[PDB]
This record gives C-alpha cells, structure tokens and sequence, in this order.
C-alpha cells in the first residue's frame, strides 16, 4: 500500500528515485501495489481548481478545460460518444424496426 | 368538535401559506382544503428541505433585483460539492446526464434518455446532503475548539444545501411526478427541474426526433410538483423548462397554445408521410432486403400502400431504392444502415418539398398576401392577420380566416410521423410561448439551448419579461458546446456569466461539469503514474 | 416477427462474457411446461405470494408457477416507497426488486432441501418428497414504465435477479384511475407492439428465452392517447353532427360557469388558454 | 490449506444451477497476470478510483488492475449512509455496491 | 392490522429479518449476518404503512 497522506517530499528521495520507487517494489515480490484512496484526493483537486476558475474567469474555465481535452485527444471531448450514444441509438433503431423518426422536417 | 377545529385551524393556515409574498402570481388548481385531507394527523417535517428553499429563494430574489446571478456545475461526487462551496459557489446545480453516465450497483451506465428508475437522481442528491451536513458538522466541531480571534481569522464556510435537481419529464403522470419530489423533498433538495418533452423518446446524436407534450399535460407535471411541496410544507422552487427551441415533434394537436406552431401539408392530393415511408421500407423488404421489416409493426391497407407507392414511383425514391439495393448485392450484403439512411433522408426532403409544409398562419397569409397583390380589398392587413393567428387556436384561426375568404388547403395530419407525433415549428418564439404559459405555474423559467448565444436569451428573457417582468431565469450551459469555435475573445468568456445575470438569468449551471473535470483528473493522474 | 437481425443482437454485447443462467435455464423449462399443459389442454392455477416463505410454501403444496403483480408491490412499498394504490408510480425497480426476493426464497430453499437430502438413504429419499423450487414466475412489468429503454431497462432488471417471464399491458402510464367507470387509456397498438419488441431485443441480447405476455385492457377501456394506428381506428368514436361544439370546450365551459358563480375551487378552466369565441 | 473438503463444498450448492462468470473469469486471468509478474518481478501500480469513470479512464491509459479501498468508500458515503471517517462502520454491502458500479462501468465500457 | 385490532405497540426482530432476506440477501437462520441497515430498513417499511393508514 502508498498511502495518500505519506509526505513523499520529506523523505529527501531524488525525484528519480520517486519514479524507481515502484519498480524496486515489484522486484522484492511486491506484484500489486496501491495508492489506496488516489481518486478521491485528485477528484478534490479537480473540483477546487474548476470551481475556482469558473468564479475567476467564467467560461473561460470551461473553454481551457475544452482546450486540454483536445490536446491530449481524451475521448470526453465527444462526451455523448464516451457514455455510449451510438450503440444507444442503435438499439433504438432494433426496438422500433427503425420507425422511430430521427430525421427533421422544416 | 375538536376534530373539526384542529382541520379549520390546518385549513387557514394552509390558507395564509398559499396566500403569502412567496407565491405572488402562482395560480394552484387545487384549495387548501385538499392539501389539509392528505396530510393525515400524524406530524411530520422536512425541516432541511424546507429552510434551505426559504434561504434559497429568498437569495434568487436578491440576485434577481440587482441583476446578478449563481454561476454553477453538477458536482459528480460528495467531494465535488462540498469543494464548490468551499471556493464560494453559493449553490449546486444536478442533472440527469451525469446521473446517466455514473450507473449504479443495479443501473448500467448509458446515455442521457432518463431511463433509470425516478429513485435514481433523488438517490445521488440525497448523497450530496449528507456531505454538505456532515462538512458543516465537522467545520463547527473544529471552529468550536478555536478563539474568538481564530474564528474571526478563519473563514467559515456556508455548506446548506442551495439544489436544483433534474426531475426530467416527470416520469409519468401526476403520481410519479407527486413521487419523484417527495423523494427529492425526503433527502433535503429544495429545488426541481421539470422539462416538456415526452418521456421515452430522447435521441443520441440526431437533429430531429425530440418530442414535446401539450402545454396542458406540463402545467399539470408542474401543478403536480406544488400539490406534493403544499402537502410537505415544502416551499420548494419548481423550475419549468422548455424543450421547444429546437424540438421538431410533439405527441398531441389538442392543446390550442400549440396549434399555431403546428406544420401542416398544403398540397392535399399527397399521400401521408407515414404512408409513403412504410411503402419505401416495404420495397426494400420485397427486393430482398429482409432486414427492413419495420413495416411489418403496421397494418396498412393496400390502397393507402398503392398510392403511397404512386408518390414513390412518381418522384423517383423508388429509382433510388433500386439503386440501393443493387449497391448493397455489390458490396456483398452487409448491412443497408448506411445506405438505407441515405435513402430515407432524401425520401424526407422530397416528401417536406411536395407536400408544402408550413403553419396554418402563413397559409392564410400567403392568401391574404395575394388577394393584396392582385388588388383586391383587405380584410385585414398581414401584420394583423400574423397577430391574430399567433395566439389563435386552429378553430378560431380557420372561422376568421373563413370571414375574411381565406380558406387555403392545409393538414397536420398527412404530416404526422410513423407514430403518430405532429410536426410544429421549433425556435424560440415556441419556447417563448410554451414558457408564458407555464410561468404562473413555476417559480423559474428555462429554455433549453444547444449553443452560448446571448442573443437568443436576450430574445427569450425580453420576451417573458414583458408579460412576467418579476420571472426569475434559468441558463444552461453545455459542456460540450465548443467555446474555441465560436471565435469569442477570452474576455467575452469571462464575461458571459454576468451578461446572463443582467438579463435575469439568476442560476447558470455547466450541466455535467463534474463529470468532465472528474474524467480530466483521472487521465491525468494515471498517465503520470505510468510514467 | 423479430424487427431486428442477428447482427443486431450481437453488435450489442461487447466482448467479456455473461451469463443469466437462473432466467435462462428457468425460462426454458417453464415455456417447455405450458407448451405440454396447452397440448393437454390443462394449466397451472396460481396466486402472488406477499412474502418468500408464501412462494415456497406454494411449491410445497404442488403449485407449479408463481404470479408477481404490481398491486401486491404498490400495496406493500419498500424502505422509501410509501404504499398505496396500484398506479404503478413506483420506481421501475420496484417489481423486480420483489421479485428477487423470492427467487433467492426459491434457491434458498433448494439448498437447504438437498442438503437434508444428501443425508437421507435410498429408500427415505423414494418415500420423501422433493419439492419443485425452480423460479417459474412471470411478473408484471405494467406498461413498461416508458418507452424502449425503460422497457429494456425494466426486462434486464427482471432477467439479473432469476425471472423468466414478464406481462406489459396496453395502457398509457401515469393514467390509472381509483374507482371509476370511466378514464381508462389505452395507447395505439404500434406503441405496444414496440414495447413487445423492445422487450425481446433485451432479452435476445441476454441469452435467456424470457417468456413475453401481452395484456390487453381493451374489454373496459373508454379512452386512447392517439389515433394514429390503423388498428384503433375502427372503435374511434366521432360526433356525426358537426355544427356541435367540441367536447373540451363545453366541459371547459361548463366549469367557467360553477367558477363565475362563485364557485372559487372549481378554477380547472385556468389550466386551459381557450378563446373567447369558442367559449361563447 | 483448506480446512475442509469437497464434499463440504458441494453439499452448499443446492441443485438449481448458478454461475457467477464475470467474477470468474476475471479471477482466473488477473491470477495469471499476476503470476506472471511475480515471475518476472515486475509489478502492477495502481490507484483507488472514485467514480465509473475514473475506473474507465485508467484502464484506458494502460493500468492493468483496480484497487478498491475502505478508507474512500466512507468519504463517499451513500444515500443512506452519511460520508466520515474510515471506521468501517457501513454496512457491510458498503464496498461491494461501490465495485458494483465500477464493474458496470467497465463491462458497459467493453459493449461501447 | 395490529393496530386496527388494538394491539398498541409492535415489536421487530432479526429472526423474521433473516427469514425474509432482501434483494440483495439469501434469506437463513438468524445470525445477524445481514448488513446492519437491514432490520431499519424492514422497520422503515412498517413506519411508512403506519403513517400512510393514518392518512387514509
Ligand atoms: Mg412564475
Ligand atoms: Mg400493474
Ligand atoms: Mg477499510
Ligand atoms: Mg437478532
């Protein structure tokens, strides 16, 4: 286990070492190690930041987070895709015989 | 009796409730007497729900009448929410898209078409409560261990719990909507969003299909919500949202607020929409594509698939299903969705190009428009025509036009869908109208928007405030709309939020804002450990 | 008559293996059952067991399926479900969360019943009986509380927790009424044919054989929400002289009047914008 | 060491068969990766997420497996259960509704 | 029932708890194995029959 709250800069570790770290683990036998509660700290993190930016900078905040999606190709760009609409819909077109109207008129 | 007195005693201050500065302009449909006879005798008390709509209404008003406005996101975990309000964030917005997306130990992730059970959000709200009581009995068990110096130097941070909740469609008719808010009611939420489409008929990725109600079967979701929030003593905010600007159908032609909006064929010797589109999926089937069976779901006679067929035949869709066909025995007969898709979307533009689609109102008017050019006298001029049918029910539109001469072929029905949905002209003049008729019925108005326009909600909120001038607003905002494209200057995105305020605009919520950051995070995050 | 292909079953599945083999296996031997009983032109005879051990006890006493309505489940309600009449409000969880109760009975049951077995001789084993504990239950699932992907939702919910069977009825939701003759609403037969529909796409996708009831509410119904399906059309009743205002705006009149009389509580005339001239 | 036999084992089952194959399946190949790991004294590294998506998100990115921990599922809390400190004091169907979302999320994950 | 016969107050158990079982709990013999919500929420389905039938 790594636990969260293990202040890893006050070890006095290189930053190398740091990075080593988990392989050293792996090869003492070590095949499956953690950092226990990793998800809620960096979904705090997450929500302080944007929160912040939104009071800050107002929709610029959403247009940056846009921005770092685009550049590192995350698939939460295309969010309806990411959740499955496209299978969802496929399924809409089975349940209807494909009846259902998704076409407009006007 | 004493029986007797303890029900008037419940009855007159029900009454005093009802009639109270909070509800100026709402219209009930329903007495205090029967809130009284379904409260039982046994006290009960949402005491959370009930201060926090208080404090948040109260807020709403202030930010109102200084032009000013809550700008917010759904937070997608306990942490997310208390983290908002921590940061100044002075209330919590919460939808049914993330609530869609995150599952359950029984519900299956999946796109936003609230199809979970109505349990779902009331479920991920009660979630949310808890961490914003629980951060606010943690921070006074440690402000009450500090001085007085020490709690004046450190801030203390508001945790009430300032939701609006999605209550999608209702999820039914008046029971589950009166079930839906007891259950947000029971958890603590004050505040709920309830939306016009019809459930059941959401779309993923597709510009047409999305579906309304008649404005008579929204009042009554809404009437519904304040039936339930009376009973609770609840003063709890009933926002009304609109779907209309860029809905395409509705499931009803019987509500006379939405007949002017209605599309109707204007040349009446073509066969029915419905008709035609079984008869060009019936000539897939009989050329040997067994997979468009979809006809089969109907039961249409042969004179009906005849003359549909005449229509077909005649404006080459059948020349064009051939062509299919043959293409899909060429490319080894995989699936037709690709090719059938084609097809159908140029089968529905020459359908809306002979059929002379438009609303009742401008049928007249093109009528009125000639007997004016040929130099005949006027009845009445264009423009007053054009008000009078804008809110003029079909019965009374086709009796004056009938006095005035004007009787031009026009049907609804040969327009209808294959199952049965009425088209009507979407945009914000029908969200506009949808809205006025909802707002004595809600304390917040909402139209639904795709794109960041200020325009568009300065046409929608000039419109409402020049009949309801005292009509709190409400804005979405998507994730997913692209702020980069619009060509914006980073000032006018920093500007956007205020600029909605001053229009009325009150609360203004990234709708699944928390999911995305949430799934930013954890990329982030695993990609540095990896390396 | 499926409205799907093959294709379109398994582009569904994905690629990590499931299996629902309680409702799978259950499914099968059920519908094998009622085909023999339907050829012998005999039946099953049942009851909806308000708790697990009813459902047991009806396997003991020799009753061969079990029956699971959305009366019984509105009536007893849940930790947050407050009980009440049969308008199917709850939540579209609500039946099969009952429902899995009672499979869990049944297999519970069979556990413990083989392991007394398993410590029995031959000949106690042919003098004692062994009791049928195999889930056949058909369950109500209303009216699919929505369109296809509340049905599917609702199929999927039943066929996790062990049910093989599963009725939709022919009425429009959030309609049901309380002691009248009237106001029972009927939605058009492609809308329930769909329903039908969607619930077998569901169940295709799951492997299990699910056996689909189809309940009509036609012999009592006044009402439907639609004219569109050419089946309905011939019980559309019309008014045949047409100089007779419509029935909304009399009965909306009507109202107006009680009101304008001083009859405040009847103000549902408000709910509707009905002009002056078809007032008059 | 089993302190107990097969006979022990089958008397449990009952008749009416049952089959938990995800958890199965999933149990015999995470085994084997991590037997193959050992051998090879390399390791899996890896975090507790705290959402479906996160759970999707690192598995995307090239972890191989998922912790689940006690200590996040008391911040969370339920809608039944206030969030606090990790006392184990849930109930105990408390982290097992927890890994039910994440495995939701990653079956729904393979089917899109 | 009990009420409407007069009997004045109720008792709950965990016996009757682990006989039933839930949808999520094999129902068995009363060992209190269940999660510790299970006898509240079997409890909070007799509050809300209770104040439902004083309302009607
Ligand atoms: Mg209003
Ligand atoms: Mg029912
Ligand atoms: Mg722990
Ligand atoms: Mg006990």
């Amino acid at each position: 286990n790594l636990s969260p709250s293990f202040n890893w800069d006050t070890t006095g570790m290189t930053d190398e070492e740091m990075r080593r770290f988990p392989e050293e683990l792996g090869k003492m036998g070590f095949v499956f190690n953690f950092i226990t509660y990793g998800g809620h700290q960096i979904d705090g993190v997450a929500a302080e930041e944007f929160a912040t930016a939104l009071r800050q900078d107002g929709m610029l905040a959403l247009a940056r987070l846009q921005r770092k999606m685009r550049l590192v190709e995350s698939p939460y760009r295309t969010p309806q895709t990411l959740v499955g609409g496209p299978r969802s819909d496929a399924a809409l077109a089975a349940s209807s015989g494909r009846t259902a109207t998704t076409k407009a008129m006007g | 009796t004493p029986f007797e007195q303890d029900f008037e005693k419940d009855v007159a201050a029900t009454q005093r409730y009802f009639d109270s500065s909070r509800f100026a302009g709402i219209i009930r449909l329903y007495t205090a007497r029967q809130v009284v006879e379904q409260r039982g005798t046994i006290p009960v008390d949402h005491i959370v729900a009930r201060e926090a709509a208080g404090a948040f209404y109260e807020r709403l008003r202030e930010l109102f009448a200084a032009r000013k406005s809550i700008t917010t996101f759904g937070p997608y975990s306990p942490g997310q929410a208390v983290s908002m309000k921590r940061m100044g964030i002075e209330a919590i917005y919460l939808g049914g898209w993330a609530t869609s997306a995150k599952g359950s130990s029984t519900e299956d992730p999946g796109p936003d078409l609230a199809s979970y059970p109505l349990s779902q959000v009331p479920d991920d709200a009660a979630v949310l409560v808890r961490a914003l009581l629980t951060a606010d009995r943690n921070q006074h068990y440690l402000r009450l261990q500090m001085s007085e110096r020490q709690r004046a130097a450190t801030p203390a941070y508001d945790f009430r719990p300032f939701i609006i909740a999605d209550a999608d469609t209702g999820h039914g008719g008046d029971p589950h909507v009166r079930n839906l808010i007891r259950r947000f009611v029971e958890v603590g939420v004050p505040g709920y969003h309830i939306e016009d489409q019809r459930p059941g008929t959401k779309k993923c990725g597709h510009q047409g299909g999305k579906v309304l109600v008649p404005s008579d079967e929204q009042i009554k979701r809404l009437n519904a919500a304040r039936f339930q929030l009376d009973i609770m003593r609840v003063p709890g905010i009933i926002v009304a949202r609109t779907d209309a600007e860029a809905a395409n159908l509705i499931d009803s032609r019987a509500d006379e607020r939405d007949q002017p909006f209605l599309l109707g064929a204007t040349k009446l010797d073509v066969p029915s929409y419905k008709s035609c589109f079984l008869a060009m999926v019936r000539r897939f089937y009989e050329l040997g594509v067994k997979e468009l069976n979809g006809h089969l779901l109907y039961a249409l006679g042969d004179s009906e698939y005849a003359a549909a067929g005449g229509w077909l035949e005649r404006q080459g869709i059948f020349g064009l299903v051939s062509d299919a066909v043959n293409a899909w025995r060429e490319d080894g007969q995989q699936s037709i969705d690709g090719i059938f898709d084609q097809v159908e979307s140029r089968f529905v533009a020459a359908w809306e190009d002979d059929a002379g689609l438009m609303t009742y109102g401008e049928a007249v008017a093109d009528v009125l428009e000639f007997g004016q050019s040929e130099g005949e006298p006027i009845g009445m001029a264009p423009e007053e025509w054009r008000a009078f049918a804008a809110r003029a029910s079909l019965h009374a539109a086709r009796a004056k036009a009938k006095e005035l001469g004007a009787d031009p072929p026009w049907d609804c029905e040969l327009a209808k869908t294959p199952e049965g949905y009425y088209q009507i002209r979407g945009g914000i003049p029908y969200a506009i109208a949808k809205s006025l008729a909802a707002a004595p019925f809600a304390d917040i108005l909402w139209m639904e928007t795709k794109t960041a326009d200020l325009a568009d909600a300065r046409q929608f909120a000039e419109a409402i405030h020049a009949e309801f001038p005292d009509q709190m607003l409400a804005y979405n905002l998507s994730p997913s709309f692209n702020w980069d494209t619009t060509g914006m200057t980073d000032e006018e995105m920093r500007r956007f939020p205020e600029e909605l305020g001053k229009m009325g605009f009150v609360f203004n919520f990234i709708t699944y804002g928390g999911h995305q950051i949430d799934g930013v995070a954890a990329e982030e995050f695993a990609t540095a450990l990896r390396q």
